[PDB]
């Protein structure tokens, strides 16, 4: 029983699997900024919009 | 709208006082205990604010069930703030016929000199006080208040002979406790406490009052 | 407000005169006749209406996962991560919340 | 010499020597444990009423 | 002019902030009123909230309002509520014995330097807790007998 550097390695289909998720996350994150700027994000719980 | 809430608050404390006089051991009929609002309005009217349902009529006489020739007086002061002579004339109005135990249900804050004068003398006449605001809910069955029962000395001696201990060994409880002031127990008395549980059953505990 | 005297430079306080009140001061002789109307209007900060906190509406904000809970066999559940120092070495624990008709909270 | 509690816990059981989350012992586990360690084929079965 | 806002018009000066919590179930909805104050005697004696079903966090105030026997139960629930928030597990009688240790003699006594002097009556064990010579000289002044037990 042993471990090497080959066990922990990025997969071929794994590099583009998380790339699209990170891109969608950033595309959803850079919109809430302008939403807060112009005025959006109707908050249900009592708190600050920030 | 305020008078309706006042009538409800006074009916609530009347019901708590009746429940207390009932589970204390006095003879209280059930019809007066679980009195409806429609039945309560038939004996005392709602309007005006301080007219027909005056504190002069709010004065009931409780009958002890064990001893026939034993009755307790209980009433409410007319003015909100308690005085010195207003309670003197009342305890002398209570002292005159056949009564030695009286209860005053105080409406607003109290007077320290009045408390001192009441606690000085206690040969046979004893005056106990109860705030109106605190007497708005039953404290015996609230959420987690274990059932308490006043015992007798013939069982106190048997309990002492059971575990072979003294009265000092028995854990003592305060006399200014809401439950202790509710049941009205003096020094040198044991209370039985029933503690229920949802896993095994209910346990029995014994306590002393100081 | 804040009003000062032009002669000396100190402040004035309203006092009573012979027939009517007057603006006077105790530093130099100076009296101002009170006229038709002087008034100051203030706007204290008003209070708003409080919001109802708690409920599933706020719970939809945090995102859940798909893992069964052994209480009522329900796959829907919320998972959170937390850092805790154990006795031997660092250990990352998960808080589990059941989103169902029972609604339990576990920490494994 | 003052007594604290009349019975430790309510029943006088050591929390260390216990079997299941507060319990003295599990009875179904002991049941199907003794069910297999003592097989008695010759002895017949009986109903609930007896 | 600066105390007109300070003058309270309604409510209890003790309670500061209140919010309502929504509980959901199979088909039923419930509304629970949690407030942040200390005087429970005033909030529980209200027309709105049911005085029967109400739980508090202050042990001293709940033993002042409900009683000393009702304070030994709320002090066990708070401890168990803190142990299940950490992913740990303790036995029920382990904390039941600790709750009965500060409930048998008088009121809810705390485990401090002053409460330990009310619980135990040995000057030698307090000699390490206290300071230079105060208790040591007051013992010789008064002249009490220490029991070696
Ligand atoms: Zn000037
Ligand atoms: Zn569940």
């Amino acid at each position: 029983f042993s471990i090497g550097i080959g066990d922990v390695t990025p997969g071929q289909g794994l590099l583009k699997a998380k790339y699209e998720l990170l891109n969608a996350g950033y595309k959803k994150c850079d919109e809430y900024i302008e939403a807060l700027n112009t005025g959006k994000l109707q908050q249900q719980p009592g708190c600050t919009a920030e | 709208m305020d008078d309706e809430e006042e009538t409800y608050r006074l009916w609530k404390i009347r019901k708590t006082i009746m429940q207390l006089c009932h589970d204390r051991g006095y003879l209280v009929t059930q019809d007066e205990l679980d009195q409806t609002l429609e039945e309560f309005k038939a004996q005392s009217g709602d309007k005006p604010s301080e007219g027909r349902p005056r504190r002069t009529d709010l004065t009931v006489l409780v009958a002890h069930n064990d001893d026939p020739t034993d009755q307790m007086f209980v009433f409410f002061p007319e003015e909100p703030k308690v005085g010195i002579k207003t309670i003197k004339v009342y305890c002398q109005r209570m002292q005159e016929e056949n009564i030695t135990r009286a209860l005053i249900v105080v409406q607003q804050g109290m007077t320290p000199s009045a408390k001192q004068s009441l606690v000085d003398m206690a040969p046979k006449y004893i005056l106990e006080q109860f705030l109106q605001q605190e007497l708005l809910i039953n404290i015996t069955e609230h959420e987690l208040v274990p059932e308490h029962v006043v015992m007798t000395k013939e069982e106190v001696t048997e309990l002492l002979a059971r575990y072979k201990l003294r009265e000092n060994q028995l854990p003592r409880i305060q006399a200014g406790d809401p439950v202790a002031r509710y049941f009205g127990i003096k020094r040198g008395q044991v209370v039985k406490i029933i503690r229920p549980s949802e896993t095994a059953g209910r346990y029995i505990t014994y306590r002393l009052v100081q | 407000m804040l009003l000062f005297c032009p002669g000396c430079g100190n402040g004035l306080i309203v006092e009573e005169g012979q027939r009517c009140h007057r603006f006077s001061c105790n530093t130099c002789p100076y009296v101002h006749n009170i006229t038709r109307k002087v008034t100051n209007r203030k706007y204290p900060k008003l209070k708003e209406v409080d919001d109802v906190l708690g409920g599933a509406a706020a719970w939809e904000n945090v995102d859940s996962t798909a893992e069964s809970c052994p209480k009522c066999e329900h796959p829907r559940a919320y998972f959170m991560q937390l850092q805790t120092r154990s006795a031997d070495e660092p250990m990352t624990t998960f808080y589990k919340c059941c989103n169902a008709q029972c609604g339990h909270r576990w920490r494994d | 010499g003052d007594i604290i509690q009349f019975i430790y816990g309510g029943d006088g059981l050591d929390p260390a020597a216990m079997e299941g989350k507060d319990e003295p012992l599990e009875f179904k586990r002991v049941l199907d444990n003794i069910k297999a360690v003592f097989p008695c084929p010759s002895e017949p079965a009986l109903s609930k009423n007896e | 002019k600066e105390d007109l806002p300070k003058v309270v018009v309604q409510g209890i000066p003790e309670v500061s902030r209140a919010v309502i919590h929504i509980d959901e179930q199979s088909g039923k909805e419930k509304y629970k009123l949690l407030v942040e104050g200390d005087n429970l005697r005033a909030v529980m004696a209200t027309h709105g909230v049911k005085g029967t079903r109400t739980t508090s966090n202050n042990t001293y105030e709940v033993e002042k309002t409900l009683g000393i026997e009702a304070a030994r139960t709320t002090i066990i629930n708070e401890i168990q509520y803190t142990m299940v928030n950490h992913g740990m597990s303790i036995d029920r009688r382990h904390v039941m014995l600790l709750s009965d240790l500060m409930t048998y003699k008088g009121e809810v006594l705390g485990i401090t330097r002053f409460g330990l002097a009310k619980m135990k009556e040995s000057v030698l064990m307090l000699a390490s807790f206290e300071k230079t010579a105060d208790h040591l000289f007051d013992a010789a002044y008064f002249g009490q007998k220490d029991s070696v037990c």
